[PDB]
């Protein structure tokens, strides 16, 4: 009956089987009770997409220990004002969530080991970008779709950081051949997975020459819809002899003809040509080389939260814990 | 010796 | 006096022809041809005496159609069997 | 078909609010949004600028795109 | 809490020293550990740490210093003790190793053992590990050494592989004992080992250094599975095997040499395991091997000498029984070998087709003929009959000896030579012996090599297929009076000349005409070139008192059918109605009076060097008597 | 073989040794030192511990507990206090962990007056940073 | 010990070689002598198109053995 | 005779031959005249220099009015066209001979590697012996070969070298079909190869040397007609 003997491990024991809601209720219980709602365990993994909720709460209860934090297509609309120490989140993705730029520099501020990030959509600075230039241990990046940041602090940013091995960044309006070049300049040259679709008249192909010799271990390559990649950079591709990803779909000057050199590759496994070769003679591409699986893969996943099974509420496989059904 | 038109279309 | 009772010879089975050579595969008539030697050759003789292989003579005739040391036209002679 | 509607947009940039059949809109996941050119890929045509920004779950099938100026 | 600790304390020091412990004490124990932890127990960990360390300190001070056979029996049996009591001691606290230090972000048992690492840096670890290495040199002799020490020692420098926050709980993490054992056990051992043989091999001969080498490393090979830890076993191994061998190489080709020159077959196989053993040494005993067998197979072929040149049987059988032997040794030196007999295969081939019989013919195509005429000697019609169970092997070993062989053209043309004459003369042993040697020269050499004689084969199958039914033909033609029989071959294959320009006497011309006409015709066209050269035949002479008959080629069937109206006619009347050269004449006209059925003016005189003009008369011996009818005139 | 259990409060309890064999700490008792006396584990409980542990001899070793617990721990309120406490002493880790998980579902849709009134726990930290953690945690 | 080029106003002009070169580096020698469009163009020698694979000598171009250019005109 | 060879090897560009290609696909420009060879397919061209502002295609060779329009659509070439093709022919082949003569010492390496790995592989060094003549005589008849095709381009098609041309055909086939055979199989058909490499190797040796003799039967009796 003397439940006044039971330890803080047991207690946090019995809290580690319970559900957020009522797990927020009884932290009002009393002192240890409060103390015991808070242990860097219970909140190890939390989930809160779709919101929009308050930037001093969320700054606390990412404070509270969380190691991989999933809340995109959110909001935190309002200004921050309390500052703690770099928080220790290493799993960060806002894809396509909406908040302002003072509540995104405010959060990120305390960014130090974040592993895998996303923040496709939202608008940043450069010294947003050169706050984030703190973490030099990220690997996964989805910087995708962004607006402000400039090409110095950009650099700068690729500069510092040294684990670039996933690297997503199509359709960012404002980059430029300029953008590739201080891309290519400064990324860790290690990168395997690298995205600039859709950037037509905004890319050029001596840049992707600069990117191929200074990266002959790049295999997941996408730049579609980007007709300013002549033919001569299929010589270039022809130089990456470890690809296994290529998408350039929406190529008009390409041709079913010239791509075929790219089927010489045999390490060419996968390739996403959406259009350039129109119906009828893409079986006779796959007849000509029967190792390649031609306009199969509709979506690349690199650095990507999460992908299939519709339901997939897991992240890059570290399922979360806590959420609101 | 352009094409694929990505305008947008008609109703 | 009579002593003619007991005889054994050996006669040499030769084609009736000078010298053979063929003029096309440049084997001995007697050996084989290109086809006969590189894994059955007769004698097919010309009107104007001369006479080469079949696997020889039959791809030249299909080829062209002259003797090919005399320039006349070819039809066979004499088969060989 | 591909049903497209009038240029209701909002104060600075510019919406246009699109309609599509059981094949073509039976693959729009419930988990992320689409990149612009990942729809292209998929086949959808209309004019440049048009990002795949938003998702409303009452139409899971009914895509709602952003341009800019 | 300190109303607790005291007593906790007294059971934990009873548990320690080991008086039997009684299970309720232990139940106290527990709940005591347990209700102190839920009242967060850090204190309680420094409490156990420095308790520990009092003890550890406390055994060490008794002991030290006892340098040999004392630090063993002290260590083992305090390791034994330790590691026991700190295991029930983990069990009693194990609430600790549940909660508190499960929040690590430090185990009991661990925790003693890092203690114990402690008592392990000390002169204890130079006193015994140095005693261990003094101990473990009674290899020699002494051995009642008593394993159970050594096996402790290496058990307690294994699990003390440390194991503090490395990253987990590891185990068999052996670097204590890598760095604090076994490089000074190899050391010592190799130390050892260049004393011993050193030592040894100044008052003994080496092959018993050979076997007392291999004792060796088997002995040790042995030792590592009785003691120590199974991962020494390839770097001992290796360390013995650098010693023992691979140091004392020269002496090892310098002693193969002269064991080689005598036949000891056994110790090789012994030499050939030690120097096997250590990597790409061999390649010094290959050159010795070949280098001897071919000095020696030269030599032994130089025994016979001159008087075998003459001789093809005892050539080939000196130089067969030279490849039997030292194959028969090479069956036992590199266990079936690719490289042994590589060297055995060229000493072969540079004593075969280069030796004192093809050196004083001055003819390097010597040797072929030899072979082909010993083939020969075997294949003919003899009267002491091999028979097949001999025949082929035979054959076989002769194949052996020719695969070594180069200059199949010599001998190509040489055993077709002579199968024409075998097959001619039709004086065959056994055609399908023939027909097996052919095929298997076939496989030896190709379908090319082998044309020639195979259409000497079928040709000759031909004519014994084309005569009896010329006989059946002959059935309604009435062949006058001789058995003819005929072999028509190609012209191509068998190596004749055209004939010696003949005449072809009265009686056989029927029978010549109606067989061409019979060929002639039955075949498209071919040209027929008779030679009767080499065509034999048989008289009846019925010119006689006793019917004598003789046995006899064309040319003196036509020199006595002369005779057939007279019987003293002279050599230019012969001549010309023969039309025989001058020395096929001479040499016939000197066969026929090698006998006196044909006389000349006198009729004993010097019957083989008489060289008369055609102006002499030749005459039938009238009453010639004879010892035998039936005579071979050949 | 067979092994017998000293209560708290006096009385043996007979139990095969295979049964006792559940419990780690008796467990490493039998192991090393292979009437015991139990200070901190009250009669009844014992009881009721040795029942559980006799009809989970057989064992194969929210969340979908199974069904004879819920026609077991249908018992009164501080016994079952005393059950889950009796479990973490002895370290049975079953009736541990169905226990944890029954508290869990007996916690859930209760007002927080109610939970400290059946936890008969007292309220301090009250009337002054009530609605201020209630600010905290807001949103719900 | 030199290769002479075509030059398209003719003036066949000289360079300098070692018999191991590349056919793209000789594009570059050419090109650096005039400023030519360096792809499309095609080296003719010995009647026979020279590739941009292997090396002169592999063509058997040796010293002092001229050749010519002609353009390849995509329209 | 090396009249002819010292003329072939005289090339410098073949000194006539590169006028031949000239006259194949090379035509002026109707404003700045030089030799220019219209690629692709196109037939819709403008001149693509620094200085040129005309466009024209291939075929018409005068007014650029056709090709947009219906104005006219382009209203010894062949009698040396052939002539190329078979010099080319002819010094290709030539070429292929001395390339594939040149790599001797990497197929000497190869096949001593391939002898090792069968004489582990349960025979004698006999295997070794055979594949080293193999490749020798190979080598020997490729070097004459090249040669037979070097007089097989200066003569004057008579009766007699249709025979002399299918001979070389045929003994070059063999002689790919040997090295095919050789850098194959290696790999276990190891009796069977033996006896088809022995084969093939002394028909291939037979047959160079009837080459040798009608080519010494050809100067002897004199009816080689240049
Ligand atoms: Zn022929
Ligand atoms: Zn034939
Ligand atoms: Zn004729
Ligand atoms: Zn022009
Ligand atoms: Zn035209």
């Amino acid at each position: 009956v003397s439940w006044d003997s039971l330890p803080d491990e047991l207690l946090l024991g019995i809290f580690s089987c319970l559900c957020l809601p009522e797990l927020l209720k009884v932290s009002g219980v009393c002192k240890r009770w409060y103390r015991l709602a808070s242990d860097e365990s219970l909140w190890q993994t939390l989930d809160l997409t779709g919101k929009n909720l308050h930037p001093d709460v969320t700054g606390r209860l990412l404070s509270q220990g969380v190691i991989a934090f999933r809340c995109p297509r959110s909001f935190m609309d309002q200004p921050l004002a309390e500052h703690f120490s770099p928080f220790r989140v290493q799993h960060m993705d806002l894809s396509n969530s909406v908040i302002e730029v003072s509540t995104l520099h405010g959060i990120l501020s305390q960014c130090s080991k974040l592993q895998n990030l996303s923040l496709e959509g939202l608008r940043l600075s450069d010294p947003i970008v050169n706050t984030l230039a703190k973490n030099s241990n990220l690997v996964r990046l989805n910087l995708s779709g962004c607006s402000g940041f400039s090409e110095f602090a950009l650099q700068t940013l690729l500069s510092s950081c040294s684990r670039l091995d996933e690297l997503n960044l199509s359709w960012c309006f404002d980059f430029t051949e300029k953008h590739v070049q201080v891309a290519v300049a400064h990324v860790s040259e290690t990168i395997t997975q690298l995205n600039l679709s859709g950037y037509r008249k905004n890319l050029q192909k001596s840049d992707l020459s600069t990117l191929v010799r200074r990266c002959p271990n790049l295999v997941h390559l996408d730049l579609s819809d980007s007709v300013m990649l002549k033919n001569d950079c299929f010589q270039e591709f022809f130089q990456l002899n470890y690809l296994q990803h290529l998408s350039l779909s929406r190529c008009y000057d390409i041709i079913p003809e010239t791509l075929l050199e790219l089927g010489e590759i045999p390490t060419l496994k996968t390739l996403q040509v959406f259009g350039i070769v129109p119906d009828g003679t893409l079986q006779l591409l796959k007849e000509a080389l029967p190792h390649l699986q031609i306009n199969c893969s509709h979506f690349t996943t690199i650095a990507r939260p999460t992908i299939g099974n519709k339901k997939n509420q897991e992240i890059w496989g570290i399922k979360c814990r806590l959420t609101l059904q | 010796s352009a094409g694929s038109v990505e305008q947008t279309p008609r109703r | 006096r009579f002593e003619v009772k007991k005889w054994n010879a050996v006669a040499l089975w030769a084609w009736d022809i000078v010298v053979d050579n063929c003029a096309i595969c440049r084997n001995h008539i007697m050996d084989l041809c290109i086809e006969c030697q590189a894994n059955e050759c007769t004698v097919a003789w010309g009107v104007c005496n001369h006479a080469f292989h079949f696997h020889c003579i039959s791809r030249w005739l299909k080829t062209r159609q002259v003797c090919p040391l005399d320039n006349r036209e070819w039809e066979f002679q004499k088969y060989g069997h | 078909q591909i049903y497209y509607s009038d240029k209701y947009d909002d104060e600075e940039f510019e919406y246009r609010h699109v309609m599509l059949p059981k094949d073509i809109a039976k693959l729009v996941p419930k988990t992320h949004l689409m990149s612009e050119s990942e729809w292209r890929n998929l086949g959808v045509q209309q004019s440049q600028g048009w990002v795949h920004y938003m998702i409303h779950e009452p139409e899971p099938h009914i895509l709602l795109f952003r341009r800019p100026l | 809490l300190d109303q607790i600790w005291d007593d906790l304390r007294a059971g934990i020091q009873q548990v320690y020293t080991r008086q039997s412990m009684a299970k309720s004490r232990y139940m106290e124990l527990y709940t005591h550990v347990y209700n102190y932890c839920t009242s967060v127990g850090l204190e309680l960990y420094k409490r156990l740490k420095e308790f520990l360390k009092n003890y550890l300190t406390n055994l060490l001070k008794d002991g030290e210093d006892l340098m040999d056979e004392s630090v063993l029996k002290f260590y083992t049996q305090q390791w034994e003790d330790y590691r026991f009591s700190s295991k029930v001691l983990n069990g009693i606290c194990a609430y600790l190793n549940r909660h508190w230090v499960r929040r690590e972000c430090y185990e009991i048992y661990s925790l003693a053992l890092v203690t114990w690492r402690d008592c392990l840096f000390r002169p204890l670890n130079k006193q015994v590990t140095n005693a261990v290495l003094k101990l473990i040199e009674k290899e020699r002799n002494g051995e009642t050494i008593n394993t159970r020490l050594i096996s402790g020692v290496v058990q307690s420098y294994v699990e003390l592989g440390l194991n503090e926050d490395d990253a987990f709980a590891k185990g068999p993490t052996l670097t204590v004992y890598k760095e604090s054992f076994e490089s000074q056990f190899l050391a010592d051992t190799e130390r050892f080992y260049t004393r011993e043989s050193t030592e040894f091999l100044q008052q003994n001969p080496v092959t018993e250094y050979m076997k007392k080498a291999e004792a060796r490393l088997l002995e040790e090979q042995r030792r590592v599975q009785v003691y120590l830890h199974e991962s020494t076993q390839d770097e001992l191994a290796r360390k013995c095997e650098q010693v023992l061998i691979e140091k004392h190489l020269e002496i090892f080709h310098t002693e193969f040499q002269n064991l080689l020159d005598a036949d000891k077959n056994e110790d090789l196989g012994r030499m050939y395991n030690l120097v096997s053993r250590i990597q790409d040494g061999l390649g010094e005993l290959k050159k010795l091997l070949e280098t001897h067998i071919h000095n020696q197979g030269l030599a032994a072929i130089e025994k016979c000498g001159e008087a075998a040149l003459n001789d093809p049987k005892m050539y080939v059988q000196t130089v067969l029984d030279v490849h039997k032997k030292y194959n028969a040794l090479v069956m036992s030196a590199f266990n079936n070998d690719a490289g042994f007999v590589a060297a055995l295969d060229k000493a072969c081939g540079r004593f075969i087709n280069n030796n004192a019989v093809t050196k004083m013919a001055q003819s390097s195509s010597k040797s072929p003929e030899l072979l082909a005429r010993y083939c020969d000697s075997l294949l003919k019609k003899s009267s002491k009959n091999p028979e097949e169970a001999e025949l082929e092997d035979t054959l076989n070993q002769v194949m052996v000896v020719f695969k070594y062989i180069e200059d199949k053209d010599v001998f190509q043309k040489f055993y077709a030579k002579m199968l024409a004459k075998r097959l001619v003369h039709q004086n065959s042993a056994s055609d399908d012996a023939e027909a097996s040697m052919i095929s298997k020269l076939k496989q030896a050499c190709g379908f090319e090599y082998t044309s020639k004689l195979q259409r000497m084969f079928q040709d000759i199958g031909v004519s014994k297929d084309l005569n009896e039914q010329f006989k059946k033909h002959l059935t309604n033609s009435e062949p006058l009076d001789l058995d003819f029989s005929i072999q028509v071959l190609s012209s191509g294959s068998w190596p004749f000349q055209q004939s010696c320009t003949f005449a072809l006497p009265s009686e056989l011309e029927r029978s010549y005409q109606r067989f061409t006409a019979f060929y002639a015709s039955r075949h498209s066209g071919r040209k027929l070139t008779w030679l009767y050269q080499l065509s034999k035949g048989e008289l009846v002479t019925n010119c006689f008192k006793n019917r004598y008959t003789l046995q006899a080629s064309t040319f003196q069937m036509a020199i006595l059918l002369q005779y057939n109206t007279e019987d003293a006619y002279t050599v230019q009347q012969l001549t010309d109605s023969t039309q025989i050269k001058m020395d096929i004449l001479a040499q016939v006209l000197q066969i026929l009076l090698k006998s006196k059925l044909l006389v000349l003016e006198d009729e004993n005189a010097n019957v083989d060097e008489v060289e008369l003009k055609p102006d002499t008369l030749i005459k039938l011996y009238l009453g010639y008597k004879n010892k035998k009818l039936r005579v071979n005139i050949n | 073989p067979s092994i017998k259990l000293q209560s708290s409060d006096g009385e043996i309890f007979e139990v095969d040794v295979e049964i006792a064999k559940q419990s780690v700490t008796i467990k490493t008792m039998l192991e090393d030192l292979g009437p015991v006396p139990l200070p901190n584990v009250n009669a009844a409980i014992l009881k009721k511990v040795i029942q559980w542990c006799t009809h989970h001899k057989d064992d194969p070793p929210t969340d979908d507990i199974p069904v004879w617990d819920q026609e077991f721990l249908k018992v009164d309120q501080g016994t079952l206090f005393e059950l889950i406490l009796a479990a973490n002493y002895l370290d049975i880790k079953g009736l541990l962990d169905v226990t944890c998980k029954t508290v869990a579902n007996m916690i859930k849709g209760k007002t927080p007056e109610e939970i400290r009134k059946t936890f008969n726990i007292k309220n301090d930290f009250t009337e002054e940073e009530e609605a201020q953690v209630r600010k905290e945690n807001q949103w719900c | 010990m030199q290769i002479f080029v075509k030059t398209l106003t003719g003036k066949t002009i000289t360079l300098e070689v070692e018999p191991s070169d590349t056919i793209e580096n000789v594009k570059a020698k050419i090109q650096d002598k005039e400023g030519i469009p360096p792809d499309q163009q095609r080296l003719i020698f010995a009647g026979k198109q020279l590739e941009d694979g292997r090396t002169l000598s592999d063509y058997n171009i040796q010293k002092e053995s001229t050749l010519h250019l002609v353009l390849r005109l995509r329209g | 005779k090396c009249k002819w060879l010292k003329k072939w090897i005289k090339k410098c560009d073949d000194d006539s031959e590169t006028s031949n290609w000239i006259a194949a696909n090379t035509k002026e420009c109707p404003k700045c005249h030089v030799t220019i060879e219209k690629d692709g397919g196109c037939n819709h061209m403008v001149c693509r220099n620094q200085n040129c502002k005309a466009e024209f295609c291939w075929v018409c060779l005068g007014p650029w009015e056709p090709h947009g329009s219906a104005w006219y659509n382009c209203n010894a070439q062949e009698r040396s066209r052939a002539a190329l093709q078979r010099y080319l022919f002819y010094c290709n082949r030539y070429m292929n001979h001395m390339q594939s003569l040149r790599a001797a010492h990497k197929l000497y390496a190869q096949v001593k590697q391939k002898m090792e790995e069968m004489q582990q592989h349960n025979m004698s060094w006999i295997e070794v012996q055979f594949l080293k003549k193999a490749v020798d005589v190979l080598c020997q008849c490729r070097a004459t070969l090249m040669y037979t095709y070097v007089f097989a381009f200066y003569l004057k098609k008579n009766n007699q070298s249709i025979i002399f041309e299918n001979n070389q055909a045929d003994l070059e086939n063999a002689t790919a079909v040997l090295s095919g055979y050789l850098e194959r199989d290696i790999s276990d058909s190891l009796q069977d190869i033996k006896q088809k490499v022995q084969d093939k190797y002394r028909y291939c040796e037979s047959r160079r040397r009837v080459l040798l003799q009608h080519v010494h039967e050809g100067y002897e009796k004199d009816l080689w007609e240049y």
